[PDB]
RNA sequence: UCGGGGCUUAAGCCCAGCGCCGAAGCUGCGGGUCUGGGGGAUGACCCCAGGCGGUAGGGGAGCGUUCCCGAUGCCGAUGAAG
RNA sequence: GGUGAAAAGAACCCCGGGAGGGGAGUGAAAUAGAGCCUGAAACCGUGGGCUUACAAGCAGUCACGGCCCCGCAAGGGGUUGU
């Protein structure tokens, strides 16, 4: 009969955002907000790293997008559909634009969200010091 | 001869009322909603039999894939050694190994690593 | 029954759930100070009187 | 112990009385007759009347202490409505249900 | 010591002292088999062939079984087509004493 | 809004290669039933090979309800039916 | 259409205007109390166990996990978080 784990504690990780190409690491950083890395793996509990991202206000992105490639937002009223391109996200608010892609990655239910949660971006660098500041790559 | 129904129906329904209990509202009240509820019950039942098998290849190839990232390799490659190296042994699920007993694991990740080339 | 009409039983759930706020609320009393007997505040009460 | 009163075969709807109850369910003897004795509901003379009958039964039967005993539980329960025939509009008739409650209050003594 | 045995088309991690459930062998109902079948070991056995050539797994068959049933409902619509069958597995629980390879 | 996120020496298109994932298909292990074929003198039973999605519909084998013979019987207050 | 073998149909006391109850008493039984044998289901209610106020639903099913409960015990029952 397969093996369950028990009570563990999350690994908190630290990743720089700058430099790196936007799809790309938020791939990663799904992978790890789940646990799919570590072989303890299980689907319903919500053991994936806290990771940490700082400098995101320096994600690239390669193509046009930042000028073309548009975020929309819907508010329950006529008209109410807003569209925000790539360029004003990272005038403002930045960190949204990395949030926006790792949310989207991760699994849409319940625990989906608890997961994002684990997931702290920040426009960097430096943020709550709190234990571990494990640089990854 | 007059043959009444008589306790005949209401023990067939009583039957399908016991299989029911624990179902939401008139679903398990209603020998009528029982019945119904109850067909799809056991289709689903069949069917997530056949899945469960499914579902545990699924489990363990990440959790072993997972094991084998760490160690340098992937899966797809770890398969491939040790399906070569002749270690049939190693059924997905008891490569349950790489959580405990990691130098096992280790062992025959090297046999994998052998067998590629 | 003319024009409209429920379109199906409301549940045993939905009923009770309704009937959330129907609990009525037990009277405010205090004991006057005339006797050691209760009354609703502000309010003269029969076995006592008042001080004119 | 405990003592029991019930009257049945109240002419009044159990939905309604049973807001009076629920009133004093848990409620001692004391409190009780004063929240009877302020609310503002038919249903209040009803369960007055069997929960001071109640009482009695416990004191002049179970040698309980009437200033020490409490509503250990209650309840209401329906009783066989009462069917009439309602004339309607356009000849159409329906009937009217007169429903009917059995009132049950069952005191205990407090502590010991 | 760990020990990987295959019977009954499966495999399962097995050590001295352990109670077993598996896919009802022919067997004296209280006799002695061996599991000719094996892998591995608290050591590294690794069966690089298939199986270890040269080793062994005995087990005392504990005895003869019938799973709890299980009602297999089959049901389509629109077309009154119903079928249940009960099912209970057979089984042969074993408890495994020598891990002698 | 390409299913979505998102992707630009690609996560697009084309050419070549290796490996993996994967369905109730196929394999393994156990069980059931049908048919054919083998021993069983034997009724029993075992062995081997193969078939078993299904509406209209045809065929086969059963379960339960009331009543009758079995009843001047047997069970029943140490408790019938329900 | 049905109390019970028999009316033995509940004196008397208690709360109540009464109804209806609580004691007592009868009976094998009163959960046989008078539209009274057995008393199924829908339906209504009281108590208790598990559970629920960031969650999108033919209401189940598969897995795991928690709480409660029956065998101190390997097991099983209820519940439902994901
Ligand atoms: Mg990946
Ligand atoms: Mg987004
Ligand atoms: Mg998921
Ligand atoms: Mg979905
Ligand atoms: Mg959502
Ligand atoms: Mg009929
Ligand atoms: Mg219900
Ligand atoms: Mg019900
Ligand atoms: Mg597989
Ligand atoms: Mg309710
Ligand atoms: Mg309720
Ligand atoms: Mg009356
Ligand atoms: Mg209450
Ligand atoms: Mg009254
Ligand atoms: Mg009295
Ligand atoms: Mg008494
Ligand atoms: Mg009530
Ligand atoms: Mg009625
Ligand atoms: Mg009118
Ligand atoms: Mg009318
Ligand atoms: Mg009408
Ligand atoms: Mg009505
Ligand atoms: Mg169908
Ligand atoms: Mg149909
Ligand atoms: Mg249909
Ligand atoms: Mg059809
Ligand atoms: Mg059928
Ligand atoms: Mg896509
Ligand atoms: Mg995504
Ligand atoms: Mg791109
Ligand atoms: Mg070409
Ligand atoms: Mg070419
Ligand atoms: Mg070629
Ligand atoms: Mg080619
Ligand atoms: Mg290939
Ligand atoms: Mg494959
Ligand atoms: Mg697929
Ligand atoms: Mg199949
Ligand atoms: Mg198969
Ligand atoms: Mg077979
Ligand atoms: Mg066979
Ligand atoms: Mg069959
Ligand atoms: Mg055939
Ligand atoms: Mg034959
Ligand atoms: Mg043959
Ligand atoms: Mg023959
Ligand atoms: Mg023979
Ligand atoms: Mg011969
Ligand atoms: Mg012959
Ligand atoms: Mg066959
Ligand atoms: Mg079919
Ligand atoms: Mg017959
Ligand atoms: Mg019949
Ligand atoms: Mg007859
Ligand atoms: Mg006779
Ligand atoms: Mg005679
Ligand atoms: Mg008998
Ligand atoms: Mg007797
Ligand atoms: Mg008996
Ligand atoms: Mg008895
Ligand atoms: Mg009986
Ligand atoms: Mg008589
Ligand atoms: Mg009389
Ligand atoms: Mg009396
Ligand atoms: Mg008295
Ligand atoms: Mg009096
Ligand atoms: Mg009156
Ligand atoms: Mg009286
Ligand atoms: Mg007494
Ligand atoms: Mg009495
Ligand atoms: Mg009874
Ligand atoms: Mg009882
Ligand atoms: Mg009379
Ligand atoms: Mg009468
Ligand atoms: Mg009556
Ligand atoms: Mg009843
Ligand atoms: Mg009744
Ligand atoms: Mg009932
Ligand atoms: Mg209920
Ligand atoms: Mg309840
Ligand atoms: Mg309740
Ligand atoms: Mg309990
Ligand atoms: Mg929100
Ligand atoms: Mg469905
Ligand atoms: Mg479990
Ligand atoms: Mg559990
Ligand atoms: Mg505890
Ligand atoms: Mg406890
Ligand atoms: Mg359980
Ligand atoms: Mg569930």
């Amino acid at each position: 009969k397969t093996y369950v784990p028990k009570q563990v504690e999350p690994r908190w990780v630290l990743i720089d955002a700058e430099g790196k190409t936007l799809g790309r690491l938020a791939t990663k950083i799904a992978t790890l907000l789940r646990g799919k890395h570590r072989p303890d793996w299980t689907p319903n509990v919500a053991m994936g790293d806290f990771v940490v991202v700082v400098n995101a206000d320096k994600i690239r992105v390669t193509g046009k997008k930042l000028e073309q490639k548009i975020y929309t937002r819907y508010s329950g009223y006529p008209g109410g559909l807003k569209k925000i391109p790539l360029e004003k996200m990272l005038a403002t608010h930045p960190e949204r634009v990395l949030e926006h892609a790792v949310k989207g990655m991760l699994p849409k239910g319940p625990l989906g969200r608890r997961l994002f949660k684990r997931l702290k971006v920040y426009a960097g660098p430096d943020h709550p010091h709190q234990a571990q500041r494990p640089e990854k790559l | 001869p007059r043959a009444k129904t008589g306790v005949v129906r209401r023990r067939k329904h009583k039957k399908i009322l016991k299989l029911a209990k624990g179902y939401w509202g008139l679903r398990s009240k209603s020998f009528r909603k029982a019945r119904e509820t109850l067909f799809a019950a056991g289709n689903y039942a069949y069917a997530h039999r056949k899945r469960r098998k499914r579902d545990f290849r699924r489990l363990w190839i990440v959790r072993i894939n997972a094991a084998c990232r760490q160690h340098g390799l992937n899966y797809s490659t770890f398969i491939h050694g040790l399906k070569k190296a002749g270690i049939e042994v190693d059924r997905k699920n008891l490569a349950d190994l790489a959580v405990r007993e990691p130098q096992v694991f280790a062992e025959l990740v090297e046999r994998a690593k052998a067998a590629q080339g | 029954a003319k024009h409209p009409v429920p379109k199906k039983k409301t549940s045993k759930a939905r009923r009770d759930a309704r009937r959330s706020h129907h609990a009525l609320t037990p009277p405010i009393l205090v004991p006057c100070p005339e006797c050691k007997a209760m009354k609703p505040p502000h309010t003269v009460c029969p076995e006592c009187g008042y001080y004119a | 112990m405990e003592a029991k009163a019930i009257a049945r075969y109240v002419r009044i709807s159990p939905r309604k009385v049973r807001l009076v109850v629920d009133l004093i369910r848990g409620k001692s003897l004391e409190e009780a007759r004063n929240i009877l004795r302020y609310t503002n509901k038919r249903g209040a003379y009803f369960v007055a009347k069997v929960l001071e009958s109640a009482a009695a039964n416990a004191v002049n039967n179970h040698d309980m202490l009437e200033d020490r005993l409490y509503v250990k539980a209650a309840y209401v329960d329906e009783g066989p409505a009462l069917k009439r025939v309602l004339p309607r509009a356009r000849g159409r008739a329906d009937i009217i249900k007169k429903r009917t409650s059995h009132i049950t209050v069952i005191l205990g003594e407090k502590h010991g | 010591m760990f020990a990987i045995v295959k019977t009954g088309g499966k495999q399962y991690r097995v050590e001295p002292g352990l109670k077993l459930r598996v896919e009802k062998l022919d067997a004296e109902p209280g006799a002695t088999v061996e599991l000719p079948v094996l892998l591995l070991g608290g050591e590294k056995t690794v069966v690089g062939t298939p199986v270890v050539e040269g080793a062994s797994v005995v087990a005392e068959v504990l005895g003869h079984g019938r799973g709890k049933k299980i009602l297999v409902s089959k049901f389509k619509a629109k077309v009154q087509y119903r079928r249940k069958k009960g099912h209970r597995q057979p089984y042969t629980e074993l408890l495994i004493k020598e891990i002698r390879g």
